[PDB]
Parts: C-alpha cells; structure tokens; sequence
C-alpha cells in the first residue's frame, strides 16, 4: 500500500530487504494502473543489479 | 464334498528338507 | 559329474530360449528361436539380423511342437559347440512344462530325449510352482504372459491346481500386430513378415500402460510431450505419438482386436473368486507377476486400482470402511522375465544328489514309463 | 583443462584408486569404462544389463567393485574375476525409481536413495550369494536426492525434496562392530533420527550434502540458491549464506575451513568457514559463454587422496566435457 508512494519517486541495501523489494514489485506487476508498470519496470533492472539474478529465485520460492 | 485341492486324493503318493531351505529366501525377499 | 556338478537347466519358449546352469542368478545364454531355410539351415541368432533374405518358422506354440524336425536342429545349436559345450553323455537335465500340455506330447519329449541325445538325467517341471519357488512362497497364483496365451493358474503346497486354471488368448504378438495396423494410419507402411522385427523394439523401447486414461487424452490432445521420433536401419526417422498407450491396452479391454472375453484384471477377479472360501485371502495376498509381457511401465499400478474397484462394487458392495481390513498386495520384482529360469536354478540346487528327484536312464530300459 | 569425451550428456562418472580408469554413463541404459593408453583416452569395456536410465555409479577402489543403480528399480554389483566383467544380484525391494548410490569407508555396506520415500542400506550374504537390504523410512516424506557417509561407518546423511537436511544412524549388528560416542549423539539404534535441519522459511529443495574430514561438520546446498553450514562440537549450531548467483547441484569439503561449489552456472566457487560460524564468499576458480563448460555442472569429485590432502578436483556435467581444476 505504500507502494504509491514508491511510484512518486540503493536506498538501505540491508541485503535481506533486497528481497522484499523484489516481493513487492513482482506482486505490484498483477494490478497496472496505465502508470505504475512503466515505474515498476524501470525500477527492476535497477534493483536486479544490487541484489543479482539469485534473488527472483527466492521471489520464486517464497511460497 | 472335496478337499481344498477340488480333486480326489492321490493314494500312491499318500502310500510313499525342502521347506527348511526355502524360509531363508522368504525371509529375504519379502 | 561326479559330485553332481553338471546340471543344466533350459527354458525353451516360443520367443526366446533361455540356458543355463544351476546355482547361478542370471541365465547364461539367451536367443530366439528361429529356424530358417533361404528363398543351408539358419538357425538362431543369425535369423534375425537378416529375416527379409530368409523364410523363417517358429518351431513351437505354447508348448505344442509344431514340427518335429526342426527342435532337434535347435537343441542341437543349443547343447553345441558355440553356446554351451557340454559333454552330453555325462549331464542331468530340468525342463519346463506348461500348463494343460497333452500326454503325448509330455512323453514324446522324455523318449526322444533319452534316445538320440543319451543323456543320465531327466526332470520335467510345471512353471507355476518354479516360479513361486524362486519367491520363497508355497502357495500363491501365478500370473504368466508371453508371446503365446496369457495363463492365470493357483497352485497350493507345491501342487498345482489345473481345475482352476484359466487362460487368455492375448499375448506380446498381438499386441505388435496391433501395433503395426496402427501405425499404418500414419503414412507409415510396415510389412506383416520382413518388418516384425523392426515394430517390436518400437515396442520394447516406447509403450506404456497408462493408469488414468483421462489424463493421458488431455496430454494428448492439447500437448505435445507424447511423440517421440525413432530412428530406422534405412536412415528414416519415424515420430510415434498416442500410439503409446493404445497398443497395450488390448489386454484390459480385450475386443479392440476381436477377442470375446472379460480382460486380464477381470479373469484374475473370476480366478480368486471360484475356490473355497478359506483359502481365498491365501491368494489375494500373494499374486506374482512372470513372463517378459508384464513389464510395460504402469502394469503394476492398474491391476490393483482394477481388483480394488472390481472387490469394492461386486463384493462388498458400499461400505467403504472395510476395505482397510483387506489387504490385497501384488509382487513384482525387476526380475520378472527370468522366474521360470531362476526357480529352476534353486531346484536343481536343493535336489542335485539325491537320485529319486531324475528320472534314471535304466528306467526307461526297462519300464518305458514314469510315475513320478 | 577440458576434455570432451561426447556430445551426449554425461550423468554420472566414478575414478579408480589410481586415477587410470573412469566409469561413465551418456545418458542412456550403458556403462563405459575407458582407460588411457598414454596420453589417449580410449574406451575399454562396456557394461549392459539394465533396461532404464542410469542415474548412479560408484567404484569401491580397494576391493575395486563397482554399484550401479538406475531407474528399472534396479541395482548390480559388477566385478573382474576374469577379463570380463560379471554382474551380482541385489535385492532392494523399492516399488519407485532409484536415484543414488553410494559406497562406504569400510566398503561393506551400500546406501541407496529412491523416490519411494525410503533409503536402503545393503550388505552382503554369503550363504546363498546376493545382497540384502534394510530400510530407514520414518520421518522422510518425500523423494531423497542426496547421501552421504560419516567417517566412523555409522551415521549416514540425506536430503529430500521436503526442504529438511536429516542425519541418521545406519547401525547393522550382523556386519559391523559397535561405535564410539559422537558429539552428534550416544545412542544410536538402527533407523533412528539422531539430528534434523530445514528450518528457514523459504526452503527449497535439498540437493547436496556432504560431511568434513573431522566428522563433526555438515555442509548442504538448497535450490533457494543457499549453502549452509551445521557445526555440532561446540553446540548444534547453524550458518546459512544467501548467494546472488543460480542454485548450486553438488557440495563437496576440500579441508575444515574452506568448501567448494558448482551448479548451473557452469563455474565452481570457493566458500570459507570460520571458526567462529561464519560463511564468507572467496572467490570463482574460472577467472559462447565465458566459461569452459557450456552447461550446468552435475558432478563434482576430487582426482587427489581426498579430504586429508586434496589439490585437484574433477567436474562434469550435462555439456559432455570432464574438466580437471588444480588450486596451484
Ligand atoms: N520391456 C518390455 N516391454 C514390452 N514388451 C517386452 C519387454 N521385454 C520383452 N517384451 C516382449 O515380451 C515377449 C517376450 O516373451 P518371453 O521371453 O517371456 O517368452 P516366453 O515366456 O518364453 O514365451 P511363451 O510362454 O509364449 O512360449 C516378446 O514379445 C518381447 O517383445
Ligand atoms: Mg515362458
């Protein structure tokens, strides 16, 4: 829910909030809105760079 | 009426160790 | 030999023969039985790399000697210089025998043996006790398939019961014939005589019994997972679909290739269920699976969802709280095809030196018959 | 260095005492045992009894037998009394699909994993010449992927697709001799669940384990693209590091303090231990793809005397290329 105001706008890269991160903007993808997918997208190459192509596994396995 | 075998009784051979060898293979299959 | 050490048992069929001695695991030898005279005798494994260049002839059925003047050419390349080199004056011998196999037949095979050959011992067995002889079991009902009929026979301490023995007329050649006659609706044109032997590795290699026919039609129709391409000696490739699992279901549904009857699952019910009362949960326990045509993926997984659902509306018909109780279990191991070998390596082993087991070669110098 | 041996996949491979002979198996129901002739690799014998897919191979050097196992519910013990290979029976007793098999140090027992949720551990019987096995089914759930063997030939590991690391004891009265105690445990019974590890919420599955050459040190990879490491002699501790890079297909220790990796990204990674429990990422050892290997790795094993003093170390994988890798 306060991922409108992630929309508005790495960071703390505390190394295990990378992977909420990566929750929320996987879970964020199911809802577009005509604006927030392009925010949305821009926003994941740049987090898969801090946190790497390891982390959409644990997104992936979450379960 | 007839015994288990559903056949009449065979009296030559009634008239005239396997089975300990075989438990070890029951054992060791089953 | 003089301990005994010198005992051969063989398990002639009407597909492959199967040699060997006693006291091993494995048979020694395997090879079809094929004779052929070209278009001066081919006989055995040279028949079937080349068939299309050679008129063949199986030489049995079931048990039936079809000519007899061929299985002595056979035995002759079997207790011969290539396979086995046996001294034949000095050897003692175990065969198998079907079940319901005629008189004449059991005793021209013993008088032909003793004559032309002179060996010292003969015994002639029935598979169904062999192959519970080589489980540990006495009493059990024997489940036995092939390339002739598809035999279900019971058997009590260590004799049979050939009252109760029931047969099927389906067996591993039907099923490649039907094979054929469904691949020919394809675009792919294979011959009845030169080309039996191409279909049945298609067989061995791609077929399977499928356990909920539901799922296999959905995977069938709206995927692609099902076909798989097979390589041809010629260079062509061939691409086998749902024929997979159409072919072996000619045993669960017997009248896709006009055979009158109930089908394997329902013959076994109509078997179980015709014995005394007591001796009934004696053979649901303990059903063996033998015979090279009962190793196709899933045949262990279908007869008992079949015995289930047939003993659950036929029997005990509602009441799903009893079932429980009944225990029904099936025995396969990955050892299938050899059992009637195998049971004969362990009789032959316990029985090697006491001399009433072998029929003597001076009995038949004098009597002719036998009562064992 | 790399060598190709074919284009088909390699499943499984096993080394001989001498490091002259290798077993293989290219994805199909054959084993191919080929030797060097100086500096040539030339296939020797071949071996051909199953009728399914090959999945495991292990070559017991001193008493030079091989165990093969593979997916027709099947499993031999082939060994040389002449110039040519013979086969001896084993009875498992499993309705599903093996899917490992492993050797023991004293290389008188046999641990086999199947998808029957079971593991079977096999040992010889003379009387009538065959293989016999036990069972260990309690708390498993789901299929094993993964064994190993403790140093003192009792307590054996495994993973499963259950997302738990477990640790049992394989105690057989009628072969071997009884144990000492372990930091692991004191009592140890035949099947009985000595220790249990899995908890981490987002669990993946278990895909190998391996022991140190201490025994007291247990090191697992996950398919959450996680490693671990369990100490057991100062307490029943736990070590988990999360790396950024695809899940990881087999383990292996190299010394006490340091553990090397592979998997899917075709290049095999150092980690280091600290005493103090703590797991630090070192660095690659490979410093088309930019990479030797063009595909995941499956297998990883040690060409040297193994765990006392390794130097080189062998990997191969679904690219049909065996490579051997040297720390100096
Ligand atoms: N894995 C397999 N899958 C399917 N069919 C198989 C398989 N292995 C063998 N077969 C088939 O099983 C048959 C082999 O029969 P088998 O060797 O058991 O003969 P047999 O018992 O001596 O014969 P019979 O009792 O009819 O004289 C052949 O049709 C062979 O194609
Ligand atoms: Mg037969």
């Amino acid at each position: 829910i306060v991922l409108k105001v992630l929309i508005s706008f790495v960071q703390s890269l505390d190394k295990n909030g990378v992977d909420l991160l990566m929750k929320y903007i996987y879970k964020g993808f199911e809802s577009p809105s005509d604006n927030s997918s392009a925010v949305l997208l821009q926003w994941h190459e740049k987090a898969l760079a801090a946190g790497g192509v390891g982390s959409i596994v644990r997104v992936l396995t979450a379960r | 009426q007839l015994p288990v075998t559903r056949t009449k009784i065979d009296w030559n051979k009634i008239l005239s160790a396997l089975m300990e060898v075989m438990q070890k293979r029951s054992k060791a299959i089953h | 030999d003089s301990q005994g050490r010198k005992v051969v048992v063989c398990d002639n069929g009407t597909g492959f023969v199967k040699c060997g001695y006693a006291g091993s695991n494995f048979p020694e030898h395997i090879f079809p039985a094929l004779v052929g005279r070209p278009i001066d005798l081919m006989v055995g494994d040279e028949a079937s790399e080349l068939r299309s260049m050679l008129e063949v002839n199986y030489p049995m059925e079931n048990g039936i000697v079809r000519n007899w003047d061929d299985m002595k050419h056979l035995w002759d390349y079997t207790f011969g210089p290539e396979k086995l080199n046996i001294d034949t004056r000095n050897c003692k011998i175990l065969l198998t025998e079907p079940p319901m196999n005629p008189t004449k037949n059991r005793e021209k095979i013993v008088e032909v043996m003793f004559e032309t050959y002179q060996f010292s011992g003969v015994y002639v067995a029935i598979q169904a006790v062999l192959t519970l002889y080589a489980q540990g079991l006495l009493t059990g009902v024997v489940v036995d398939s092939g390339d002739g009929v598809t035999h279900i026979c019971p058997v009590y301490e260590g004799f049979s019961l050939p009252h109760l023995t029931r047969r099927l007329d389906i067996a591993g050649r039907d099923i490649t014939r039907y094979l054929i006659k469904l691949l020919l609706l394809r675009g792919y044109a294979f011959n009845h005589s030169a080309d039996f032997e191409t279909v049945r590795m298609i067989k061995e290699k791609l077929c399977y019994v499928g356990y909920n026919i539901e799922q296999e039609q959905k995977l069938a129709l709206e995927t692609t997972v099902l076909v798989e391409s097979y390589t041809l000696p010629d260079g062509r490739i061939i691409k086998v679909g749902g024929e997979r699992f159409e072919a072996p279901e000619a045993l669960f549904q017997p009248h896709l290739i006009n055979v009158e009857g109930v089908g394997v699952a329902e013959l076994l019910f109509n078997t179980i269920q015709a014995a005394d009362i007591d001796t009934r949960s004696e053979f649901y326990k303990h059903i063996v699976l033998s015979g090279g045509s009962t190793m196709y993926p899933g045949l262990p997984s279908r007869l008992e969802r079949e015995l289930k659902q047939l003993y659950l509306e036929r029997v005990l018909k509602g009441d799903v709280e009893k079932l429980s109780k009944f225990k029904i279990r099936i025995e396969d191991p990955p050892r299938r095809k050899h059992m009637v070998f195998l049971g004969g390596a362990v009789l032959a082993d316990i029985m090697k030196d006491k001399d009433n087991f072998w029929m003597t070669r001076q009995e038949y110098q004098e009597k002719g018959v036998r009562v064992l | 260095s790399l060598h190709q041996f074919l284009l088909e996949p390699i499943t499984c491979h096993a080394w001989n005492r001498d490091r002259t002979q290798i077993a293989l198996s290219p994805n199909n129901h054959e084993v191919h045992i080929y030797k060097k002739n100086g500096g040539q690799w030339v296939k020797a014998h071949e071996l051909k009894e199953h009728n399914g897919h090959i999945t495991g191979i292990d070559w017991a050097p001193k008493s030079d037998r091989i165990v093969t196992c593979g997916a027709d519910r099947n499993a031999y013990v082939w060994s040389q009394k002449d110039g040519v290979w013979k086969p001896t029976l084993v009875i498992l007793r499993i309705n599903r699909a093996a899917t490992f098999v492993k050797w023991s140090p004293l290389e008188n027992k046999f641990a086999v994993g199947s998808g029957a949720r079971l593991i079977s551990v096999c040992y010889f019987e003379s009387e009538n010449d065959w293989w016999v096995s036990k069972h260990i089914k309690k708390p498993i759930r789901s299929t094993v992927l993964s064994l190993d063997w403790h140093p003192n030939n009792v307590l054996l590991a495994a993973g499963s697709c259950d997302f738990k690391c477990r640790v049992f004891s394989a105690y057989i009265k009628e072969v071997d001799e009884k144990p000492a105690s372990t930091p692991w445990g004191s009592k140890m019974p035949f099947g009985q669940l000595m220790s249990e590890f899995g908890g981490s919420g987002t669990g993946g599955w278990v895909h190998g384990v391996s022991f140190s050459a201490s025994g007291s040190r247990l090191a697992w990879v996950s398919h959450d693209s996680t490693v671990s490491v369990a100490d057991a002699s100062k307490s029943v501790q736990v070590s988990t590091l999360k790396t950024e890079f695809l899940p990881l297909l087999s383990v292996s220790f190299v010394s006490e303090n340091s553990v090397v990796a592979a998997g899917h990204d075709c290049c095999p990674m150092l980690f280091n231990y600290d005493d103090r429990g703590c797991l630090t990422f070192v660095s690659k050892l490979d410093i088309a793809l930019e990479t030797l290997h063009q595909n995941s790795i499956t297998q990883v094993s040690i060409y040297e005397v193994d765990k006392q003093d390794c130097r080189k170390f062998c990997t191969t994988g679904i690219d049909g290329a065996m490579t051997i890798w040297d720390f100096k």
